[PDB]
């Protein structure tokens, strides 16, 4: 037996009313699939929503251990195994996901074969194992038939665009997604919908459309029970307040910290968000990571040093950053820091060039403000705000 | 820089 049902039965031995409560939590309306789920090996619910909801309600502290054991014992050819692939990927449970993928790439069911091959492209592209060109080409050769993988072939490109600081293609690409075409798997539909809500929050942020960015993150939060999506919602809401509301931006990042304390990756992301917030407002910064050579962390060391007129130490750190390789959005930030250190207008125009190239209409407010402080003509600033990149 | 994610 799978650990999940062992624990569910030993707990129903001690309390019988758990039958009606688990049926309501899973949305079943009557315990008939519940009884079947506990009495014959291999029986699956109609929607993966059912098992996830019981696990989160009854054993929240044990979700990963229970779902890892339940997922990796599923018939890879089934709907349940295809839902578990999404559950795993959405949660960044990479070790569940990669086992399921090489398992479904191998089987004989064509739907599971497809999911596996597409999620594999997403993972290889996520890890810079393949370029975007070879991912698009490989996706084309798959002749993707299911609406779920037609939606996810586009989602995986969207995530790659967001992570490489290449925002201009995202708005038109996300418009191509129609999740109403997903009718066979309500759990994949509902989770993809959360995915789109959070991606739309990031796109609205990148367009400086801050009210809409916050509404989309709030809809993601009401739509989900998955920690990864709550994390990125609080992160994006907080980012949207960076230039206007210190206390509310901090409050959202601290709420993010509070829900991700057992997750080193998400905990690090909120420290980094609080680190940037405090540098934008030029306050004492207790969130700096002095033991890192990532561009993100090094940039913030330099920013804080500049803010407190320690120009030598900022020069040391910026010397480090010259010997690392930047993408477009990181380079725009690099020129912003160089301009503040050097008091050099040319650095601020190069900063603007690359925020234009990345299509970042939000962080561009940083070099724009510095140019205004140095007396740049207001008509020129308006023009830079208005023109765009090819 | 500013962290971003979805």
């Amino acid at each position: 037996m799978e650990l999940i049902r062992i624990a569910m039965k030993k707990d129903l031995e001690n309390d019988n009313s758990l039958m009606n409560k688990w049926a309501t939590v899973a949305g079943l309306k009557n315990p008939n699939p519940l009884y079947d789920f506990l009495n014959h090996d291999g029986k699956t619910f109609n929607e993966f929503s059912s098992i996830v909801n019981i696990v989160k309600s009854q054993y929240p502290d044990r979700e990963y251990e229970l779902m890892k054991d339940y997922c990796l014992n599923l018939d890879v050819k089934t709907k349940a195994a295809r839902s578990a692939l999404e559950y795993a990927d959405a949660n960044m449970f990479f070790e569940i996901e990669d086992v399921l993928i090489d398992s479904m790439i191998s089987c004989s069911n064509m739907k599971s074969k497809e999911y596996g091959k597409v999620y594999k492209i997403h993972r290889e592209l996520s890890n810079s194992v393949i370029t975007e060109f070879e991912a698009v080409k490989r996706l084309g050769k798959l002749n993707i038939k299911t609406p779920e993988m037609n939606s996810f072939s586009r989602l995986l490109l969207l995530y790659h665009y967001l992570s490489t600081g290449n925002f201009s293609p995202m708005a038109q690409l996300i418009k191509q997604i129609d999740l109403s075409e997903i009718s066979e798997n309500m759990y994949i539909r509902n989770t993809y919908q959360t995915r789109v809500h959070v991606l739309m929050s990031n796109i609205k942020l990148n367009e400086n459309s801050l009210e809409e960015c916050r509404e989309y993150s709030k809809k993601a939060l009401e739509s989900t029970n998955i920690l990864r999506f709550q994390v990125f919602s609080y992160l994006t809401i907080g980012n949207s307040l960076l230039f206007s509301n210190y206390e509310l931006a901090q409050e959202n990042f601290l709420k993010g910290l509070s829900i991700s304390v057992q997750n080193e990756n998400y905990n690090m992301i909120f420290q980094q968000a609080l680190c940037f917030l405090n540098n934008v407002w030029r306050k004492e910064n207790k969130w700096i990571n002095f033991e890192s050579d990532s561009i993100m962390d090094l940039q913030e060391q330099a920013h804080c040093f500049i803010n407190f007129n320690e120009n030598s130490k900022a020069k040391e750190v910026l010397d480090k950053l010259d010997l690392l390789v930047h993408n477009d959005n990181e380079l725009a930030m690099h020129y912003y820091l160089k301009g503040r250190l050097e008091q050099n207008k040319a650095c601020f125009y190069s900063s603007i060039e690359y925020f234009k190239k990345s299509n970042d209409k939000f962080l561009i407010r940083l070099p724009l403000l510095e140019l205004q402080k140095m007396g740049e003509n207001q008509k020129l600033l308006e023009l830079l705000l208005l023109l765009e990149y090819a | 820089g500013m962290p971003r994610g979805a």
